[PDB]
């Protein structure tokens, strides 16, 4: 079958920045290329058929190139609305294939300290047996960072689940949530659990414990 | 009221008036015309936009139907029927018959035999039903539902673009843009507005003087670009395809296909199997014509004249080609594959002859 | 132009099922139709086509003799029948309208995702606890507070704040398949910290597989 | 000029049945033939006209597919079919003289036949139970309408009030006759059942 | 095409003069419009013929006028034997289409209703069904309310052709016009 690669899956641009996404197909497939946009909330939409041409309701800064194999989607002024997965298609000969996507993320303007909260296993699951220790990272730029979980001074690492959620659609920034999770029996077995962060905006982690005995 | 007509090829032009009449065409090939009378103001007030009942198998023609039911014209030897300006229900018999439809929306089935189906301005519906119909469509934005029924049917949209204004628009820069693999014609175009016809089980395509696209499906097909720099792509099944006039683009893709580039410089592909036994016959006609040819499209034959300076595009690097004389043929082959293109009687003269190959 | 897909569910491996599509907003017979879907990889792939007229239709190597696409002209409806299903079959399956032009195919208008789970593993409704707002979650007129959705299967639990009345500063993390084949997520919002002793904060969670609602009330905890 | 229907029709609720309409006095195959249905104590329904020369048809949508019409013009006779018959077809049926093929056309039914009483039902042939001042009888249980009440061998035809029979919810028959007499001073007969009851 | 008619009753003393309407949802022509008189247990028979014109034996006290979508029938002096339902029909389109009828029914100075109750029969009684009878007798006009719910059936017998009354019976309070309050028995 016809192959559709897009040789980036994943990229960051600045605001008012020329973005441009290749799209590369095994075989001629005749301009009949077709770029789609995918939110982070998961709707799809038809940007550009045909190589070039726009579809109606699109902005005008979304344009289409390319011949025989090689094609591009380019956006002339990357605007905040324009975080999206960005796919391209064949429309030439089945099965009509997709290219693996181009997920977009804005370059941040400015770094963003993390602010780290943690919550103790509640009281509700503590009663019902479970132990699960949440650590919360909010509004930070970059989205790199190392979380390191230690129970009485000893690091741990099994049981450490860690999420993070899409770039703010409005501040660019990204949060984080990383759940120790534990044995009921084992945690009432230890006192102090510790929290640490490590992020671009700060050469010294951030820590953050409570001690079980201490409410 | 009788009236008998010649041997010869006869036309009746019939009102939609409230008697009984006999009409017998005799010989020859006969219409009766229910368009050209002017319907008068009671029937329009009374009968509204329902036109007549015609069924030329059980040989009445109602014209004025539910409410007086007396209005009949018997009809018998009549082969074609031309309807009325309002809504008509047209029924042939098994022989060939030329239905229209004319103004309103109109329901014409052909039954039996070879028929010729033009359902005219409005919103109709076309059965062809057995045989091999055609069905003429017209210049307008209006739906239509076309059913070619068994045998091979044709669907025309020559009259779509005409001298004089033409009504529907054509912004894109086409003609039509059909897709019998979907079954659907886009006959007219705007922005922001399309226009499709409803087709089904017809095989054969007959396009505009305008840039066409003509997309088949599974079956056997025979699509006609005629005037235009045209787009044709068989699909599945042994094609027959034309380009006409212009600068045409033929795509057999699988099955046993027969390209016909016609007048111009077109550019014909055979295709490649979908899974040995695909074999396409390419012939450019007159103008410089490009062939395609790549691995796995079996054996293809190119058919030249003329002696141009006609091209052959293969996707494959020279130093994989191999050249073999047999009979009078050139066999071009594609080292490692199965794959050969022929050019027919190329060494019984300069005009069989290519003698220019573009290789990847 | 819209489409309206359902009929996403969990279904053991080898097991069958029925999505629709109720089309509305332009001609439904005039069109090709399509459904295409998306892997938990982010990939898509073109499943089923089927004609305006429902005469033919077009299936990818990967679905052919498994999934059957259908149509009723005379509903506005878009069917997706399939039959034999894998793991790999487990996706967000959209439908969306076809179009060609100029000789080339595209897809011009696209439904939602439904998601088709294939598993043998059970239904099981989440617990739902209580992310209590204290100092060690306070700092510079902000608390965090929110709700730990546990040990959950299948996808999605979809939460809210409020019955919708608090939608600003709330992070609602995608879940984490953990060790036990079960999901876990926590929604964490961010409020003023003056709020807490005045503002009553629920989370209202539902697990639509099992039929769970839940409306956890976060209470502050106080020394 | 006349119009001969058929006679009364009782049938069991999932058969069919053919109600004729034989012409006489006039040109047969010059005049139109339309059918109405009346259900008791209701207005007219149009059920559709046919030609009887070249056996052309229209109906009332609402009929397409219960009712059938054929002329035979050796017999001068028109024919309906009901089909799927349903209580809600228990009607009387009549036919009439319509359009005329001539110069002078006005749409209107001038002769009408006396109608055909179709009524269709599950019940079977039942036998009546017999239940100043005034008195009176009861007729409670019979479903082969109708019956016919004198009072002391017709000698008696002063203040009686014979009711309409009424549908009881079981598909029999009820009525009530009454005769008001003076303070100071009953023959039942059922056709279909052979039961005569004098009280 | 939809041909309402009105009144649904029209009560007329002798040598009244009567006049029912029937109104068209749409303009209809005066050739295509008549009228059809029945009497119980008889066939409609044709009465006026395009808007105006009599059929045969009818008296020449009737008539009729109209034009587009409003249309009449008149009779100058009401007699006994005009009593019957009229029906307006229309053939301007296919299919065509009757109105719902006007009974016409002789007035008379009001009459109160005469009450008797007839308790079931021993031998009805036999066979454990109980039918209590209530009797209305000669009363004019025929709008009467008769309680005792869903155990019962009304009947009423057609207006009588000596002294213009009605008799109803139900199987007692009895409300009338002719009864100062109502009366039971
Ligand atoms: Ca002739
Ligand atoms: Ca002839
Ligand atoms: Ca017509
Ligand atoms: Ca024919
Ligand atoms: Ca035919
Ligand atoms: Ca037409
Ligand atoms: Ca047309
Ligand atoms: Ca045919
Ligand atoms: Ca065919
Ligand atoms: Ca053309
Ligand atoms: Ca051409
Ligand atoms: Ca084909
Ligand atoms: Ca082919
Ligand atoms: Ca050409
Ligand atoms: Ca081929
Ligand atoms: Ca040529
Ligand atoms: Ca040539
Ligand atoms: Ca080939
Ligand atoms: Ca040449």
């Amino acid at each position: 079958d016809i192959q559709m690669i897009q040789s980036t899956s994943s990229l960051s641009a600045s605001l008012g920045d020329r973005v441009t996404i290749s799209c590369r197909a095994s075989q001629d497939i005749s301009n009949y290329l077709n770029w789609y946009q995918q939110k982070p909330d998961g709707t799809v939409k038809l940007l550009i058929y045909y190589t070039s041409r726009l579809h109606s309701g699109v902005p005008s800064r979304f344009s289409g190139s390319g011949s025989g194999t090689d094609y591009s989607l380019t956006i002339s002024n990357l605007e905040q609305e324009d975080i999206a997965t960005y796919f391209c298609q064949q429309g030439n000969t089945l099965p009509y294939t997709f290219g693996g996507g181009t997920k977009l993320e804005i370059k941040r303007t400015a770094d963003a300290a993390p602010t780290v909260s943690i919550f103790p296993p509640s009281s509700e699951q503590l009663t019902s047996g479970g132990a699960s220790v949440v650590c919360f990272l909010n509004n930070f730029y970059p989205k790199d960072i190392n979380v390191k979980w230690k129970i009485d001074g000893s690091e741990r690492q099994n049981g450490v689940l860690n999420s993070w959620t899409d770039q703010d659609s409005k501040d660019s920034t990204y949060s984080m949530s990383s759940t120790l999770t534990l044995t009921k029996d084992e945690y009432e077995r230890h006192n102090s659990y510790t929290c640490e962060a490590t992020h671009k905006t700060s050469t010294s982690p951030i820590v953050k414990s409570f001690n079980r005995n201490e409410c | 009221n009788t009236v008998i007509g010649g041997a010869g090829d006869d036309v009746f032009l019939q009102d939609l008036g409230v008697w009984s009449n006999q009409l017998d065409g005799g010989a020859g090939v006969d219409t009766v015309k229910y368009n050209v009378h002017q319907p008068s103001e009671e029937r329009l007030e009374r009968m509204g936009d329902t036109g007549i009942h015609a069924d030329l198998q059980k040989g009445t023609v109602e014209k004025w139907p539910a409410l007086n039911l007396f209005s009949v014209d018997h009809v018998k030897n009549i082969e074609n029927l031309h309807g009325s300006r309002l809504n008509d229900r047209i029924a042939g018999d098994d022989q060939d018959n030329e239905l229209w439809g004319h103004d309103g929306n109109d329901t014409i089935r052909g039954r039996g035999g070879d028929d010729i189906l033009r359902g005219g301005l409005g919103l109709d519906t076309l059965y062809g039903e057995d045989g091999n119909d055609i069905f003429l469509q017209d210049d307008e934005t209006v739906s239509d539902d076309i059913d070619g029924g068994a045998g091979l049917d044709t669907v025309d949209y020559s009259a779509m673009i005409h001298p004089g204004r033409i009504v529907a628009p054509h912004e894109y820069g086409f003609g039509i843009e059909a897709d019998l693999s979907r079954e659907w014609v886009r006959k007219a175009s705007a922005l922001g507005v399309d226009y499709y016809d409803n087709v089904r089980n017809v095989e054969n395509v007959i396009g505009t003087s305008m840039k066409d696209v003509l997309i088949g499906d599974a079956q056997a097909n025979t699509l006609m670009g005629q005037g235009g720099d045209d787009t044709v792509r068989g699909g599945d099944g042994d094609d027959l395809l034309f380009g006409g006039d212009g600068n045409d683009m033929l795509y057999g893709d699988a099955g046993n296909d027969t390209l016909y580039g016609g007048l111009g410089d077109d550019t014909l592909e055979g295709g490649a199997g979908n899974d040995a036994r695909e074999h396409d016959v390419l012939r450019g006609g007159d103008g410089v014509d490009t062939y395609l040819f790549g691995v796995g499209y079996g054996h293809d034959t190119i058919y030249e004249s003329g002696g141009g300076h006609d091209t052959i595009r293969i996707n494959a690097g020279a130093d994989q080609l191999w050249f073999a004389r047999q009979g009078n043929d050139l066999e071009i082959r594609i080292l490692g594959t199965d794959d050969a293109l022929t050019v027919h009687d190329w060494y019984r003269d300069a005009d069989h002859r290519v003698e220019i190959i573009h290789a990847a | 132009v819209n489409l309206v897909e359902s009929g996403g569910d969990l279904v053991k491996p080898g097991g069958s099922l029925k999505l629709s599509c109720a089309a509305s907003g332009f001609t439904f017979s005039s069109y090709g139709m399509s459904w295409v879907r998306q892997t938990p990889d982010k990939r898509l792939e073109w499943v089923a086509t089927i004609s305006s007229g429902g005469t033919y239709t077009y299936y990818p190597d990967s679905v052919k003799g498994r999934f059957t696409i259908s149509r009723d002209n005379a509903k506005n409806t878009l069917y997706l029948q399939m039959s034999s299903l894998k793991s790999e079959d487990t996706a967000m399956y959209y439908c969306a309208r076809e179009i060609m032009r100029g000789g080339g195919y595209y897809f011009d208008y696209w439904s939602q995702g439904t998601t088709l789970t294939v598993s043998s593993r059970s239904t099981k409704g989440p617990s739902v606890f209580p992310l209590a707002p204290s100092s060690k979650s306070t700092s510079g007129g902000t608390a965090a507070l929110g709700c730990l959705v546990k040990d959950y299967f299948p996808e999605p639990v979809t939460v809210s704040w409020n019955s919708g009345a608090l939608t600003s500063g709330v992070h609602t993390f995608p879940a984490v398949l953990q060790s036990s084949g079960l999901y876990s997520l926590s929604s964490v919002v961010t409020v003023p910290s003056s709020s807490l002793g005045t503002q009553t904060y629920i989370c209202n969670v539902n697990h639509k597989p099992s039929n769970t609602k839940v409306d956890k009330k976060v209470e502050p905890k106080s020394c | 000029v006349q119009l001969q229907q058929s006679g009364a029709e009782l049938v069991r609720p999932g058969t069919s049945v053919k109600v004729s309409c034989k012409a006489s006095g006039y040109a047969f195959t010059n005049y139109l033939i339309e059918w109405v249905k009346q259900r008791p104590g209701q207005g007219l329904e149009w059920i559709g006209v046919i030609n009887p020369g070249i056996g052309n048809t229209n109906y009332n949508e609402k009929f397409k597919g219960k009712a059938t019409l054929t002329a035979d013009k050796s017999s001068s006779t028109v024919y309906m079919q009901l089909s799927s018959l349903t209580s809600d077809d228990s009607a009387v049926y009549f036919c009439a003289r319509g359009l005329n093929y001539g110069s002078s056309q006005h749409w209107y039914f001038d002769v009408w036949g006396a109608g055909t009483s179709v009524t269709v039902s599950s019940r079977s042939t039942k036998g009546p139970s017999v239940f100043t001042a005034a008195l009176g009888c009861l007729v409670k249980d019979y479903f082969p309408e109708p019956v016919t009440v004198s009072w002391n061998s017709g000698a008696l035809t002063s203040g009686v009030h014979t009711f309409p029979a009424v549908l009881q919810s079981s598909g029999l028959y009820s009525l009530s006759s009454v005769v008001t007499v003076p303070s100071s001073s009953c023959n039942v007969n059922h056709k279909p059942s052979n039961t005569k009851v004098d009280k | 095409i939809v041909m309402t008619q009105s009144p649904a009753i029209l009560s007329a003393s002798l040598g009244e003069r009567v006049t029912m309407t029937c109104t068209a949802s749409s303009s209809v022509s005066s050739s295509y419009l008549h009228w059809y008189q029945q009497k119980p247990g008889s066939s409609p028979k044709l009465w006026i013929y395009s808007t105006s014109n009599l059929a045969s034996g009818v008296p020449a006290r009737f008539s009729g006028s109209g034009s587009g979508t409003s249309y009449s029938l008149t009779i100058s002096s009401m007699e006994a034997e005009d009593a019957a339902t009229y029906y307006c029909h229309q053939y301007h389109r296919s299919p065509p289409t009757f109105g719902a009828g006007t009974k016409l029914e002789i007035k008379r100075t009001v009459a109160a209703p005469s009450v008797f109750i007839f308790p079931p029969s021993d031998e009805q009684l036999k066979s454990g069904t109980a039918s209590v009878v209530c009797l209305l007798n000669n009363f004019y006009p025929r709008e009467a309310k008769v309680q005792w719910s869903g155990n019962s059936q009304e009947s009423v017998t057609e207006q009588d052709s000596k002294d213009s009354t009605y008799s109803l019976s139900s199987t007692c309070e009895v409300t009338h016009q002719g009864l100062s309050s109502p009366v039971t028995k």
